[PDB]
């Protein structure tokens, strides 16, 4: 009449996992290990800016091209970003 | 290194709520209870409750069973206190603080890790372990300070200790059973006896000089417990 | 754009500069840590 | 699973219990009621953590990345380049992929023993004190309370001391007695 | 295997079980014979069906191979374009190799569970209604007829049913009425 | 861990068993004694030694790198050249740390389930003749010496040659005696 | 300098030449081969 | 995915033999149940036997006993039909038909996947399941197709359901458990009631009409049992 | 092939003590049990004693008891042998045996390897366990059949395994305890044991099979390998 079960937790849990033999398992409990966002914007890397070169290409500013002005002697940066097809080549 | 963060400082109007929260940067974060522990002007430590982030089940103080409702988030790695029912008594700085048990209830229940602190201002104490407030010993000697305490309590769990300089929040500088953490130097020892515990320092200098916690479970009064403190004083 | 996290790995871009998570191919990535839910 | 425990002869788990991975129904005359073996669910975790911490501090040391540029008659070696960075990018995430796939069925296998050794715990101490019934769970020849309970859930059962009681219910739904 | 079923007190399988991996053989007052627990070798079918899927849908995110062309003095980068390429054949070999090397290895302990987890389902069905008789094979102090079987077989077997059937037999063997 | 034994039920290992894995102790009106299950342990190598050689041979296709020179104007493919050999020194060693982590676990829980299958082998011929005690250890009804120890040792005890010596001990502290 | 060894793997140099063992970037490589240890 | 690819459409004299041959697309060809289903000129289903290819034993109907003779080559991946002494009747077109289960005796032996068909003809019929002949309901209705059995079949082992319009080999709209595979559209739902099983079309449309076959296993015949037919015309 | 490569040709005196070692290729040589057999001139094998690398544990005979210690030493894959109070009849030849055995302690330990062999004279200031004819003389392109025979403390109960020896060689394993045979060797050497009598048939014999062959296993009463006397076989 008196009595002793053993058992295992479950609970409203909906997130699934997969494994070699076992497709969908749903379990009480997972872990996502991947990131999958970002911001869309160019930033610091450690408050350290960027050299957004615009519409120059590198050529276009080391050169000294006429349009790439505003970079006529540049503070230290962090990493370039040039554009895919920069207006302001030779 | 884990780091708790929390939220900006803010002031409210008696009856009105509060809602404060911390968020941890280690990814295996539902695997640690977190708690929360006010700190009203000047006194000592107090803890309002904790949750189980994995689970999700909390336990609360009784001085706060309905009034507060704390819970943790598990996609965004955050736990939040919801402080309903505010007046003027609640007038504190209060800390998140994480313990290595995934759960709270119980010894095993000790603070490793403390947020910066979280100053809820309202606009218009009794401690359950006993620390004499007090002891003062002279430069490159030991002190050996003492919380006692008994069968609910120390005499069971035994205790973890804690140390405070002004303006920062504390740290924990023995497990519950008497090992000393990372970073804690190796003249520290962490001892107990009974239902009486003494963290024993050895070969002072004017870094040890702060308030000292020490803190259990009490399993009658089912919740966490800190003594009223110890400042130590070098000279 | 600039990520943000703490991930072992992520699927943004290849090539990044900096600290950062590990670019692998795939949509999704997920540990199993609790037990069988199949209840009841 | 594997070990036959989870999805096994304990059919599905119990909504009721909260507080932790595993634990202990019971019943008596004061008593029924759920409670979690915390120090055990406890180690579980401590598991499954140092498995997370393992994987992230396996990959660090990837295959970096930083760039390079081709002029237009170059081609060849531009696409050298190429497979070489996609070729890379097809074994880590295999590894990845991999990886992930089989540590998770070696996690919910784990899972499947510390409920089976749990069972044989509780069985081991208890042993012809109590009657195992065989969908997961015993019931007792002795009357065992509340403070009893705790004894058999933290492992600290006292055979002996229960024999008696016991064994004269053996003896009894033995119909040994019923020759007089 | 790890769970010491196949090649360990079960001491060999059985020839004439033809129609699947693991089941019963039995004998009562009607006849012998063996029954496959179709069942339970198609929830192993299923599983290692999903494995040899699995594999497959993982490679073919292997290494692409497309080749190239070198002139006699590029001699060097020409190497470089071997030392990779070997390098990635090497790399997916062992994957190969190994990954069909390790799943070797649970497969086979993977049904010396599945036996073994049927021993024991058995027997917690009959409890002291049947004699562990220790080489895989129980023994029932109640006679036990095709319908029986099909019980025990099927898994909805009945203790209660055979209870005082039972423990007459039990009760004699212990010559405890042996004191006339 | 997984499967009970070691760091489990049977608490500790012993010291004074200096000749072998795994073994028995036994304690009798002759003697006590510990002796290792040499078979057993046997067996037990010839499976860590299969696996250390099974490495070793997995390992000698592995990425061999012999160097390339390269211009002062050649700089972006002694970078290619350069990310290349980082690169596969980089995958071949996660490779083998992630191969021992994982066979290190397959091999502690290999340990684990051959103490346990050790054990169960013992029990399945003892059967109502020994008591299990349920730390790692049987007491006997019937008093049993040294050569029938190395039965039970070397597997081919006789349960039904002590039969009634031992179920008259299990007939007289089952209290059944006490009715006359 | 030369190795004289039949180890699997080393940590001298990645250039080696001869009939080797096969560098990794490793400090540390132990197999387990027997049960875990104790005091009783 | 599968592709079950028949053979050539042999024709041939009485007391002649014939060597059918179903091949198999898919790398897991043993761990499926083949299983052979001949549809003689107008007339519905009848299954002659199938195999475990995986481990070799096969199944028989009574009316085959001693005549037929099914195997499969694992290393090749394709099964066989050795059929004997066939005279006028014989003449049919042959499916081969893969279950979802591994061996061919039970409830669970239903056809998922059919081969493309193998007319074979000899030179110079009997349903096992209850099937109204016709039914008649008209456009953007709904209709309910019945197929009735008795407790060695629909009783216990439950019935699975099968759609074939002329020209084409049949396809699968149901399991035993009338959970619809990927392929099947939502208003063709199927259900059972004790010896009776019914499909209910909901939306017609002109798309629906042609055959639909009810089967199960019978456990009294040791057999695959199919219903007469039944012709659907939207109207 | 695993080499085992043994110390250079010591020269001691009377009352003395000798450290010979020996050292294994294979790198999983904790898991394989090593001996150290020894003959002297013109003579037979006796085995002195052995060491399992793994756990420590060394065996060995009575008649060195107390007067040989042999232990191994995992970190560098080395055995050791050194024996005591050393006087005149141990000049010898001490070759030094590998069993796929882990221990050295029962039938199990049949020697599968032996070292090159360490000279030791001792330069101034034996009794077999098994039986075998001392010679069989067989033609060209026969069948001969050497016997070993002995009691039930061993031959009887642990089985027997056999060897061959060069003049000038040490001894290849013929087979195995169990009748099995290693890699190098030809069907020619068919190995069998029936009961208390161990005999291995060669057929077809050729040039190369003349040399001295020796039998061995582990007896229960002595606790220690023994080998017979050995049998020299002649052809032309
Ligand atoms: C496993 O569950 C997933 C859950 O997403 C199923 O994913 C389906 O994927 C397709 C895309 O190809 C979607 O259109 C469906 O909506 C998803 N289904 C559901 C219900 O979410 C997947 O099919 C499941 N089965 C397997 C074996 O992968």
């Amino acid at each position: 009449e008196d009595q002793i079960c053993i058992g295992y937790h479950a609970n409203n849990s909906t997130e699934q996992v997969d494994t070699i033999m076992e497709k969908n398992v749903t379990v009480t409990h997972a872990q996502d290990i991947l990131e999958k966002k970002h911001n869309g914007k160019l930033c610091d890397l450690d408050g350290v800016k960027p050299l957004i070169l615009r519409d120059c290409s590198v050529a276009g500013w080391l050169l000294g091209n006429p349009m790439c002005d505003e970079f006529i002697n540049v503070p230290e940066w962090s990493y370039i970003v040039e554009k895919a097809n920069p207006v302001n080549d030779l | 290194q884990v780091q708790l963060v929390q939220s900006g400082a803010e002031v409210k109007k008696p009856g009105s709520s509060v809602k404060v929260s911390c968020t941890s940067s280690e990814v295996t974060f539902s695997s640690f209870a977190i708690s929360w522990v006010r700190q009203a002007p000047g006194q000592g430590l107090e803890w309002l409750g904790g949750i189980s982030p994995m689970f999700g089940t909390p336990n609360y103080a009784q001085k706060f069973q309905g009034r507060v409702t704390i819970t943790a988030d598990q996609s965004t790695r955050t736990a939040y206190m919801d402080l309903r029912s505010l007046r003027s008594e609640d007038t504190a700085v209060y800390y998140c603080a994480r313990s290595p048990s995934y759960i709270c209830s119980g010894g095993t229940c000790v603070f490793d890790h403390w947020g910066q602190g979280t100053l809820v201002t309202v606009s218009s104490i009794q401690p359950g372990l006993t620390q004499p407030p007090s002891v003062s010993k002279g430069l490159r000697q030991t002190a050996t300070l003492t919380c006692t305490g008994n069968s609910n309590n120390v005499g069971n769990q035994g205790a973890a200790w804690l140390q405070q300089h002004q303006g920062h929040p504390p740290k924990l500088l023995s497990y519950r059973n008497n090992d000393r953490p990372s970073g804690i130097s190796e003249r520290f020892s962490a001892s107990r006896s009974g239902n009486t515990a003494s963290l024993t320092i050895t070969g002072l200098q004017p870094e040890d000089e702060a308030d000292y916690y020490c803190s259990t479970w009490d399993s009658s009064l089912s919740a966490v417990v800190f003594g009223g403190g110890t400042k130590l004083t070098v000279l | 754009g600039a990520i943000n996290s703490s991930m072992p790995f992520h699927n943004i871009h290849p090539l990044t500069i900096g600290e950062c998570p590990k670019y692998v191919k795939s949509n999704r990535l997920v540990l199993a840590t609790g037990l069988r839910n199949s209840p009841q | 699973g594997l070990f036959g425990a989870i999805a096994g002869f304990i059919e599905g788990g119990w909504q009721g219990m909260v507080d932790g991975w595993y634990g202990y129904h019971h019943s008596n005359e004061q008593g029924s009621g759920y409670a979690a073996d915390k120090e055990s669910t406890q180690k579980a975790i401590d598991g499954v953590t140092n498995k997370v911490n393992s994987i992230i501090d396996k990959m660090n040391t990837q295959f970096e990345a930083v760039g390079r540029e081709f002029n237009n008659l170059e081609r060849r070696i531009e696409n050298l380049n190429k497979k070489m960075e996609d070729g890379f990018l097809d074994v880590w995430t295999y590894n990845a992929e991999l990886l992930v796939l089989m540590e998770n069925e070696r996690t919910l296998d784990f899972h499947d023993s510390n409920v089976k050794n749990l069972y044989d715990k509780v069985r081991l101490q208890l042993r012809d004190n109590a009657k195992e019934l065989g969908n997961g769970c015993f019931e007792f020849y002795h009357k065992c309370d509340n403070e009893c309970m705790e004894s058999v859930r933290n492992g600290t059962y006292d055979y002996p001391q229960y024999s008696e009681e016991a064994r004269l219910k053996r003896e009894e739904i033995s119909g040994v007695r019923s020759l007089v």
